[PDB]
This record gives structure tokens, C-alpha cells and sequence, in this order.
């Protein structure tokens, strides 16, 4: 019955999560509490490094208030055993009996943000809800709210700037700063507010959010790093990896739970300009602000959490081609290093693994919006990598180096926060989050937030200081299959990644034994249609992007008839055109034909230089517009409603590059 | 592994220039056409290599293209994909059959031994034959004197589902024609053909006979052989069983309905085990054993009730299907009277909020109702913007329920129930089914705001409630 993924085997590996999680909490609480965390190698707490301040890196998670404990309330909360977050509770009233976090640390704000206030929040609704299993009535007394509240008043006076804009570093007891740490916290922020009513949490932290969107740049893409004060980019890289991942999220999630259409616009705005420049076919490449040219060769693994990202905002095919990605190079390293060359081991950057969740979310996400046991042998593959690699003594060790297979000593809190929680929640089926509640949001640290109508009702009233939609299924999946996986059997594409970056994606010693999640002889042997499990032939042909500065506005959101009919054409946008040869495979993996070369006309209807030279050896087709890829047989239309040197239009109305017709690009 | 067979093993590594000449000088050689970077022929190896050490004792050979080495000769032939298993026959480059069953050793070996022989094998002495080689498939026999058309019929039939089955051909003058079929299940019992003889020489009457009768009587059901079923047409009768015990208790009164309603049905043994997911893709819950009858003509399923999830963790025993619900559910299924399974959750008795959630068997029993007005919200628990408008789908709720009572409001987990009449083509999908006896139902295309929703009501609404007024006269208080 391996891999069969029926109910029953779903609960066993749902309670092998559980104990593990078990396991590294309980070894936390023997040895690193009443410290931060507790190193898995050596057994010993990680306390908080007093005696040197300079060390920011270690400083900034440590603020040497049991982080570790706080972190995993909420994922005791998940887990629906009611006396262990009782036990967890009282634990954090006892750590803290005064109800105020009275610790002499100089700390970030948006790490302790996202960590600690959202922790308490959540646990905090968690006790507070009659609905949940876990909840606590009489025996809760508001205690983790006070805390919360506590800490959010001792976080906000990083917001007295002369911007608005956060300082990155406070001392709770008393300069450049990434977007994400800037406008991230507002969603916490916000939660608060509307939990105890008080206005200014929300306004500050809202205002500081759209001051950070409003710093975007003409292409509407965003400076990961900025100087409040001067309010001038560090770096003009700009991606969906570290530093900025945080601000579309929770754009995206504010604007969900909110109900707020300012939000929902600006991650409209901000989620099209991704699409348009930074989107690849497999990934979302690290592109200058100001130009969306390419900056860094390499993805971080961070931007691993847009898949889920995606699955929330209704585009099933990104999120699954993206985490397509990450799958790949969990298969070739064993972990996701932090950074990965896709263009030449020396290819990493950085490559520690610290057991980062973002995977372990877009696995969940996906496994939830599809329902493919794919996502769920992945599950597996990480559970029994866990087991046998990262588990240790006294809790889970990431990679501190993936080309040697070194295991670091330590233990981060997101660790036990969010990586077993969306195992657990992967493998928890009945789950009461998913099952019942069918509306909380997951915080950028996998913390369940909602605000209940009551809540929201008194915060409206008591004030004192076309739509979007989402696809139904993906474009792979065909017809009804009840025997296969559609991504192992229908995704053509599948294995594209292996050819690719075949360069890039080279195994380390360590990873000589591991076999692909993906090909596991007991999962494939099940989960894969003979019928329809084939490869597909990589293109042959040229492809190559050019960029239309046209001017106007850009339209976000373009009305598809297998045509993509774009009205306005302003902006900049990235057009991927490929070229064709005869007898060449192209980008569909169909062999080119003379036949498309038949009927051919290279005359310029729109000037005369290009007459006399078109009085062919090969043509242009467009495979993907703005980031999106054009389906078999896929034409472009743009209304009229040219200068640019280049450009031509003949009598079948198609836009010419060179003198040479783009077969399925038109200018109507 | 590496995508490519061993040298030491029998597999033939054939390049550009070289496949014309091996091709030439061998009659059958099955080509595999693969790429060692995508995993599909990675894990077709191994089976490949042994298929290639099976066959090479009978003379057959495999042989193994590396399209990212020989390119034009993969352009040559039109490979779609990898791994493309094609056979090459009679030392013909031009002609190529595809390969179609599992890819397995067992499969190919099989299918490569069947390509080896004629379409029809014509035997002197059937029982001979019978008992010299032990058959995997159907095996349909032209016993007796055979008439010109119903011969040529037959050999069509046999080029036609040549993978299908295996046909023989033993006509003797003094014995009368007798067409059959036998199930390698039972090789004693053959299934003579009753009907008139003119008809059977039909190529139509011979397909339907041979999709029908060519099927095991209780055969174990898997997705390699479900298109067999599929192709017959009849409606599908599963049998989840948790061990092999189980399935020789339910084995008697499976078969004996499988032979009684032979023609009308099919019935088939699944091992909840290596599929228990299927039980859930059947609209029935994982409670095995289980028997669930499908209907893939109208994709319509019904089974015997099930226990509900909090009985079933209390239950601590196993699980018993008896003999007279499975028969009387066979007999109501035949006659029609038997009432489909929706997908659909359990239904929402408590309903804390205004918001009347909808399941699946309730759902169209709610909607189509004149007596009140009912607009269904369908929504994915996953898709964001759902999420964003149950706040102020509650509000408005909130706001009907307490005004003229007139208005439901309500909504439905598309993605755990299935709505059948009802065109989803995303979420979320806001429809109003305006009252009275005949009143098509309304979509709402505008922004999804209350004040906007109020007046698609009002307007849409054959009631026309005002519940903007409404809100309002509740907002002064
Ligand atoms: C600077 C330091 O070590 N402070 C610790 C604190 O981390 C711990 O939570 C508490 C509980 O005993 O005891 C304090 O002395
Ligand atoms: C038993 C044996 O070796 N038979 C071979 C046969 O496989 C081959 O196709 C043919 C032409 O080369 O020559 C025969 O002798
Ligand atoms: C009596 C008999 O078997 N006749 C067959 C005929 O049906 C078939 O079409 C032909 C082609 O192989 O071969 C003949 O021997
Ligand atoms: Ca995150």
C-alpha cells in the first residue's frame, strides 16, 4: 500500500509530522528553554549572543524571549490537541507573568513581527473561538492578546521616522531596510487593530505600507532595499525572492482579509509587473527596477512561497510551473540551496539550506488547489528526508552546506513553525483549517488569521485616533482521470527543467544514491498514465525577448477569445518571439513544415524601404507575451487604438521584426 | 537510473547511421526512441532491459535510439515524445507501429511475442494448442466451417484488435461453426455466441460481442486494464476489499452477479489498498470494503450507504457488506429506481451563520425552491477572492435573513461538491435563482460590493426585496 495516499496512510504520515514535531518541541522545552532555541547537534541551548551586539544575524530572530515557544503555539493550535497548547499557553504566561516582553534586545522589527506578535495573535483567536477544537474559554484570559499588544507597542516607535517608513532594528526595554521589512508588518498590524480596536496600529503601519508601494518605479516593479530617511534605492534589483516577498504577500493577503480594494489593486498592479518582467518559463528571474533586465543569474529560495502565492490569487499554471522549479532542485541537491545559478560545483552562491518552509507551503498550496497525490509524494519524500537526514539529537538540522552535505547546529524557530505545520497540514486532510473554516489566511510565517464579523463590525463602527477571479482547474489537467496523477501523466513539460539547466543542476556526492521524487519506482508505478506519461521535445529553434516601450497604459489583465487580445499596449512589455527554421522543432515540440512558410508576405504595407528587400530562410512566431505563454496555435491581436525603427505591418496585418512577419502576432 | 541500457545487456544501441542497416537486417525490432535527461525513460529502463534479456532467447530485439544523439533520424520518423516505443516489422523503415500497453517487461514481452506471430493462428487441433502455451489475454476461436464474409470479417477484427486479444482459427468441414472466447481466467469455460450467424459477420455486432463477452467475469480492475471496461460501455461495479481474505469472501457472490448480469453490467475487484483514492473519486467515503456502483454513460455513481466519519473512528470493527444490500443495490441500479451519489460534504445541519451553506444533495433542492429567492456563491476554500468576499457575504446575509425573510443566502464548496446544471467556468460565481415556477437562473457580472449585490437582487429578484432600504433602515439603529 505505499504511495496508494489512501485516508489511512495519510493519517499515519499526518502522525509521524505529529510526533516528529513533538519530538523537536519537547527537546526544545528539556534544553534550550527558558532560551531562544536549542541547537539540534550539540544539545545545547542557542542562547541570544549578549556579549557581542555587532552580531546583527543572530541578534535580530533573538530577542531571548523563548521565540522558539512562542512560534510553536500556533502550530500546537493546528495540531488540535487542546492540553498541550493549554500547557504551551500557561508556559508563555509564566515566561512572561507581568504580560509585557520587558527584555533588554536590540531586535528587527519585521522578523519579531511576523514571528512573535503574529504567534500570539493567532493563538489568541485560536483560544478565543468556540469553533476551534483548541479552544480554551474560561481557562484563557486575553493573556496572549496583552502580550501582543505589549509587543506591538514596543515595536511601533521604529515608525516615528520623518517617512513614515520603519527603522529595520529597536530595542523593545528602550539604516537601509528591505521593502519587504517596511510594509509587511501592516497586515500583523492591522490584525491587531481590529482585535483590541485601537486605529493607530493599523494607520501607521498602513500608511508605511503605501509609502513603500508607492516608492515603486515607473515599470511598477519595487527596490528590494530602500533608506527611510533619504527614501533613495540601495539596489535595483527587484524580484519576488528575500527582502521582497513579504510586501506582495501580504499585499495579496491584506487585501483577501481586509477586504480591501486599495490593496487588491496595488497587488494587481504589482503581480502583472512581475508577470510582464520578471516571469520566466520556469521561474521569476531577479530583474533591474528601473529596466526589468536581467540582474543575477540565479533564484533564491525564498521565491519558493509564490507558488502558493499564486494558488491564492487563481493562476494554477504559474504556481504549478514554478514550483516545477523547486521540485527540480530539491531532487539534484537534496534541499533548495539559499541561491542557484540557472546560467553557469561553484554554481551556488549561497548554498546552506536552512530547512526553509517556502517548499513544504507551495507543496500544501498546490496539493489543496489541485488535489494531485503528486504534491502529496512529495510530502513524503520531505517527511522521510527529515527522518533520515535533517533529524538529529535534539531537533532538525538544515544543510550548511548543500555541495558537501554538512548539517548546520541550529535549529531556527521556522523550523518548527512552519516547515512541520504544513507537512502536518499536507497530510491533515480534515484538518479543521481547510475543512471547516474555509477562510483564514496563512501570515507570511504560516500563522491562521481571521477576523471574526463581530470583531470586524466593531472596528467599522468604533474608529478613534471586471473582479478578479481564479481558475477552476489547470490547463493540463484533461478530462477526468481517477487512476493517475495528471501532473506525472498530462504535464509535457515536466521534465523540460532536467534538458535545461542540465548544466547547473549537477548532483553533489552526497546525492549520488537519491533517485528524483518525482521517478520513486512505488509512487511512479502507480501515479503515472502509460498512456500519456511521455516526455516532450525540447525546442530546437531560437527564442529570444524584445521589449515594446510603446506608450499608453498597460492593461492588467488581457481579455483571452487561443488569442490574447491586448486593447492598450503601453508600457514596457517583454515579448518572447522564437524563431523559425525548416525542419526544426519548435517551442510545441512540432516539427516546422514548409508549409508555414507557404503564403508568406515580408512587403511592409506601412512604408517602401522594406518592398524592395522583401523583393523565406526563416520566420517569427510569439510563444509567450508579458509573461504569458501563448497555448498551440495561439495568436496576438493589439488594438491599434510605427515609430520605433524595425517595426513593420503587411496586408495580413502582422507585426514585422526585421522585414520578417510575426506568423501569429496581428495589429488590428 | 541512467535512461540507458547497460552494454553487457541485451539492449541495442543503434545511431543514425546504423538504424537503417539493423533495421534492414532484422525482421522485428522494437525501437525506443528516448532522452537520457527526462525521467519517463529513466524509469522505462530497467523494464526495458528486462523485456530485451526476456525476448532475446525467441530472437526478437530491442533496440535503443538517444534522440539527443541522433536527432535527424528522430525528426525522420515524427517522435512526439519520449519514450516512443515504435516497432519496426518486416524490415520496413518506412512502416512503424506504436507501442500502447503498460510500459512494463511483462507488457512489452508480450506484446513484441504477440507482433512476432501472424494476426490469426490457424492450429489443427484447438485443445492442442490450448494447453501447449498458457495465454494472458482472451483467446477467440473460429471453430468450424467458415463462411467467405464472416471469414474476412473475422481477419479484419483480428488486425483491428490485434493488441486486444489473441485470435485462432481452426476450421474443420464436419464440425458446425462455433465462435467463442476464452477468458484466461477460467480456460475451461468458453463463451459460445448464441446469436443468429447472418448478424455476427457484421464488423459492428462482432466488436459489441467481443467488448462485451471479452472481459473478466470479476476480474481485478487496475487503470492499465480500465479502458477494456470503459470500452464495453456498461456501467462499472467495484469492490474495495482491504486484503486478499476478503476479496475470497466477497468472491462467490461477486461472480455469481457478474455471470447472472452478464451484458447489462460489469463488476470488478479493487484493492482498497494499492486504490483507496478512487473510492473518494467515486463519491464514496474511504470505508472499506466498500461497493460502488459507477455509471460512465451519464457519470452517475451509486453505492450502498456508508457510515458517517464519526461512527466510522468510533467503529473498532470491520466492516461488512451484506450479501442482500449489494443485490437489492444491483437490482434498484438495473431497474433505475436506485438514487445517484452526489459529491457532496455532510450536509450543514447547524447553521451558526447566516450564510446557508450548501452541499452537494441539498443544493438544487434549495435553489430551484419558488417560495424564496436564493443567490449561491461558488467558491474554492483555496481561491483568495472568495475569501475576500465572505465578509461581505455575511453582511449582506445578515442583512436578508432579519428583512422580509424573502431572500436565501447561501453559498457552495465547488471543489467538495459537485453541482450538476450549474456552469462554473471559475471562482468565485455568484448566481441568483430568482422565485417563482419559472425563472432563469441570473449570474452576477458586476463588482461584488453590497451595494451592487442589493441592487442585482432587487433588480433580478422576483420578489424584489430592496435590501439597500433594508441595510440602511438596519444602519440607523
Ligand atoms: C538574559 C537572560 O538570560 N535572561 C533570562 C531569560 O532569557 C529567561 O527567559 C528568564 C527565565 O528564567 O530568566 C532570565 O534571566
Ligand atoms: C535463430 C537466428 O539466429 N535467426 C536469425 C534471425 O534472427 C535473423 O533475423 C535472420 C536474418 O539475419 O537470420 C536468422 O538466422
Ligand atoms: C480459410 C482461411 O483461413 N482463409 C484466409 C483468409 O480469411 C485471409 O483473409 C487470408 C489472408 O491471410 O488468408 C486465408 O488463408
Ligand atoms: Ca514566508
Amino acid at each position: 500500500d505505499a504511495y496508494s495516499f489512501t485516508s489511512k496512510e495519510l493519517k499515519a504520515y499526518k502522525q509521524e509530522v505529529k510526533e516528529l514535531f513533538y519530538f523537536g518541541f519537547d527537546n526544545y522545552l528539556e534544553h534550550g528553554y527558558p532560551y531562544d532555541e536549542v541547537k539540534p547537534i550539540s544539545c545545547v541551548p542557542k542562547k541570544r549572543n549578549f556579549e557581542d551586539p555587532t552580531d546583527q544575524g543572530t541578534n535580530d530572530i533573538l530577542g531571548n524571549f523563548t521565540i522558539t515557544l512562542i512560534d510553536s503555539l500556533t502550530t500546537i493550535a493546528i495540531l488540535e490537541d487542546r492540553p498541550q497548547f493549554l500547557k504551551a499557553v500557561r508556559l508563555v504566561e509564566r515566561t512572561f507573568p507581568d504580560g509585557n516582553f520587558d527584555i533588554d534586545s536590540t531586535i528587527q522589527v519585521f522578523e519579531i513581527t511576523i514571528r512573535v506578535i503574529g504567534s500570539l495573535l493567532s493563538s489568541h483567536l485560536y483560544a478565543t473561538d468556540p469553533t476551534k477544537a483548541v479552544y480554551l474559554g474560561d481557562d484563557y484570559d486575553g493573556s496572549l492578546l496583552r502580550l501582543a499588544q505589549n509587543m506591538a507597542d514596543r515595536l511601533l516607535p521604529a515608525y516615528l521616522t520623518s517617512t513614515g517608513l520603519p527603522m529595520p532594528r529597536r530595542n523593545i526595554k528602550r539604516t537601509e531596510n528591505n521593502v519587504a521589512a517596511m510594509a509587511s508588518p501592516m497586515f500583523e498590524f492591522t490584525i491587531l487593530s481590529y482585535l483590541t480596536g485601537d486605529p493607530k496600529y493599523e494607520k501607521v503601519t498602513r500608511y508605511a505600507f503605501d509609502k513603500t508601494w508607492s516608492l515603486r518605479t515607473g515599470l511598477d516593479l519595487l527596490p528590494m532595499s530602500f533608506h527611510p530617511e533619504k527614501l533613495t534605492p540601495y539596489t535595483p534589483m527587484t524580484g519576488i525572492g528575500a527582502s521582497i516577498d513579504s510586501l506582495f504577500e501580504y499585499a495579496l493577503k491584506g487585501a483577501i482579509l481586509f477586504d480591501d480594494s486599495e490593496l487588491m489593486e496595488v497587488w494587481n498592479v504589482a503581480y502583472e509587473a512581475l508577470k510582464t518582467n520578471c516571469k520566466n518559463d520556469w521561474f521569476f528571474a531577479n530583474v533591474m527596477a528601473d529596466t526589468g533586465h536581467l540582474f543575477v543569474p540565479w533564484i533564491d529560495s525564498l521565491s519558493a512561497f509564490f507558488s502558493g502565492l499564486q494558488v491564492l490569487a487563481g493562476d494554477l499554471d504559474d504556481a504549478i510551473a514554478n514550483h516545477l522549479m523547486f521540485l527540480k532542485m530539491w531532487n539534484t541537491f537534496g534541499g533548495i540551496p539559499e541561491r542557484w545559478n540557472f546560467s553557469p560545483d561553484n554554481i551556488l552562491p549561497l548554498e546552506w539550506y536552512p530547512l526553509r518552509p517556502e517548499f513544504f507551503e507551495s507543496t500544501y498550496f498546490l496539493y489543496r488547489a489541485t488535489k494531485d497525490p503528486f504534491y502529496l509524494n512529495i510530502g513524503v519524500h520531505l517527511l522521510k528526508d527529515l527522518k533520515q537526514r535533517f533529524k538529529s539529537n535534539c531537533g532538525f538540522a538544515g544543510f550548511q552546506n548543500v555541495i558537501t552535505g554538512e548539517l548546520q547546529d541550529r535549529m531556527e524557530t521556522f523550523v518548527l513553525s512552519e516547515t512541520l505545520k504544513y507537512l502536518y497540514l499536507l497530510f491533515d486532510e480534515e484538518n479543521e483549517l481547510h475543512n471547516s473554516a474555509s477562510d483564514v489566511i496563512f501570515s507570511t510565517e504560516a500563522h491562521p488569521m481571521w477576523l471574526p464579523q463581530e470583531v470586524r463590525s466593531n472596528y467599522k463602527r468604533n474608529a478613534k485616533f471586471l473582479p478578479g477571479t481564479c481558475s477552476i482547474k489547470p490547463h493540463h489537467v484533461i478530462g477526468d482521470e481517477f487512476w493517475y496523477s495528471p501532473m506525472l501523466s498530462n504535464f509535457d513539460r515536466l521534465f523540460e527543467i532536467d534538458s535545461r539547466f542540465a548544466a547547473t543542476l549537477i548532483k553533489p556526492s552526497h546525492m549520488h544514491n537519491y533517485n528524483a521524487i518525482e521517478l520513486e519506482p512505488g509512487f511512479y508505478n502507480r501515479w503515472s498514465n502509460p498512456q500519456f506519461s511521455t516526455c516532450l521535445i525540447p525546442p530546437t529553434t531560437e527564442i529570444f525577448e524584445l521589449l515594446f516601450d510603446l506608450p499608453g497604459y498597460h492593461q492588467l489583465n488581457p481579455l483571452m477569445l487561443k488569442t490574447i487580445t491586448f486593447e492598450t499596449f503601453g508600457g514596457r512589455s517583454r515579448l518572447k518571439i522564437e524563431k523559425l527554421q525548416i525542419y526544426q522543432i519548435d517551442y510545441y515540440g512540432d516539427l516546422i513544415t514548409a508549409s508555414t512558410f507557404q503564403d508568406v508576405s515580408r512587403k511592409d504595407i506601412f512604408s517602401n524601404a522594406c518592398d524592395a528587400v522583401a523583393s523565406p530562410t526563416y520566420l517569427y512566431r510569439v510563444v509567450a507575451i508579458n509573461g504569458r505563454i501563448l497555448p498551440r496555435h495561439g495568436s496576438v491581436q493589439i488594438k491599434k487604438h510605427f515609430k520605433m525603427d524595425g517595426i513593420g505591418i503587411n496586408d495580413h496585418s502582422q507585426l514585422m521584426l526585421e522585414c520578417t512577419p510575426i506568423i501569429n502576432l496581428f495589429i488590428v | 537510473q541512467e535512461a540507458v541500457a547497460p552494454e553487457d545487456s541485451a539492449v541495442v544501441k543503434l545511431a543514425t547511421d546504423s538504424f537503417n542497416e539493423y533495421i534492414q537486417s532484422h525482421d522485428l525490432v522494437l525501437a525506443e526512441f528516448f532522452a537520457p535527461w527526462c525521467g519517463h525513460c529513466k524509469n522505462m529502463a530497467p523494464e526495458y532491459v528486462k523485456a530485451a534479456e526476456t525476448l532475446v532467447e525467441k530472437n526478437i530485439t530491442l533496440a535503443q535510439i538517444d534522440c539527443t544523439e541522433n536527432q535527424d533520424l528522430c525528426m525522420e520518423h515524427n517522435i512526439p515524445g519520449f519514450p516512443s516505443l515504435k516497432i519496426f516489422k518486416n524490415s520496413d523503415v518506412n512502416n512503424s507501429i506504436d507501442y500502447e500497453g503498460p510500459r512494463t517487461a511483462e507488457a512489452i514481452v508480450q506484446f513484441m511475442i504477440k507482433q512476432s506471430q501472424p494476426a490469426v493462428a490457424v492450429v489443427a487441433d484447438l485443445p492442442a494448442y490450448l494447453a501447449n502455451e498458457t495465454f494472458v489475454t482472451p483467446v477467440i476461436v473460429q471453430s468450424g466451417k467458415i463462411d467467405a464474409d464472416f471469414n474476412a470479417t473475422f481477419y479484419s477484427m483480428a488486425n483491428k484488435h490485434f493488441n486486444d486479444y489473441d485470435f485462432v482459427s481452426a476450421e474443420n468441414a464436419d464440425d458446425d461453426f462455433k465462435l467463442s472466447i476464452y477468458l484466461p481466467s477460467a480456460m475451461d469455460e468458453p463463451v459460445v455466441y448464441n446469436g443468429k450467424k447472418a448478424d455476427i459477420a457484421d464488423a459492428d455486432v462482432f466488436e459489441k460481442w467481443l467488448q462485451v463477452e471479452a472481459l473478466p467475469y470479476f476480474g481485478e480492475i487496475d487503470g492499465s486494464v480500465f479502458a477494456q471496461y470503459v470500452e464495453s460501455g456498461l456501467p462499472l461495479g467495484y469492490l474495495f476489499y482491504n486484503d486478499e481474505e476478503e476479496l475470497e469472501e466477497y468472491k462467490p457472490l461477486f461472480t455469481e452477479l457478474a455471470k447472472k448480469n452478464r451484458g447489462l453490467m460489469n463488476f470488478v475487484s479493487i484493492d482498497a489498498r494499492k486504490f483507496g483514492r478512487h473510492a473518494g473519486n467515486l463519491n464514496m467515503k474511504e470505508q472499506f470494503p466498500l461497493f460502488a456502483i459507477h455509471d460512465m454513460t451519464e457519470d452517475l455513481k451509486y453505492g450502498l450507504p456508508q457510515l458517517s466519519e464519526e461512527a466510522f473512528d468510533e467503529l473498532s470493527d470491520k466492516i461488512v457488506l451484506e450479501s442482500k444490500a449489494i443485490e437489492s443495490l444491483v437490482k434498484d441500479f438495473l431497474k433505475g429506481d436506485a438514487s445517484p451519489i452526489v459529491k457532496s460534504q455532510e450536509i450543514f445541519e447547524n447553521q451558526d451563520s447566516s450564510v446557508f451553506q450548501l452541499v452537494g444533495k441539498n443544493h438544487d433542492e434549495i435553489v430551484n425552491d419558488p417560495k424564496k429567492d436564493v443567490l449561491v456563491l461558488y467558491y474554492a476554500p483555496w481561491c483568495g477572492h472568495c475569501k475576500r468576499l465572505a465578509p461581505t457575504y455575511q453582511e449582506l446575509a445578515d442583512t436578508y435573513a432579519n428583512a422580509t425573510s424573502d431572500v436565501l443566502i447561501a453559498k457552495l464548496d465547488h471543489t467538495e461538491n459537485d453541482v450538476r446544471g450549474v456552469v462554473i467556468e471559475g471562482y468565485p460565481t455568484i448566481v441568483l435563482y430568482p422565485g417563482g415556477k419559472k425563472s432563469e437562473s441570473v449570474v452576477y457580472q458586476g463588482s461584488r460590493s453590497l451595494d451592487s449585490l442589493f441592487d442585482f437582487i432587487k433588480e433580478n429578484g422576483h420578489f424584489d426585496v430592496d435590501g439597500k432600504a433594508l441595510y440602511e433602515e438596519a444602519q440607523e439603529k
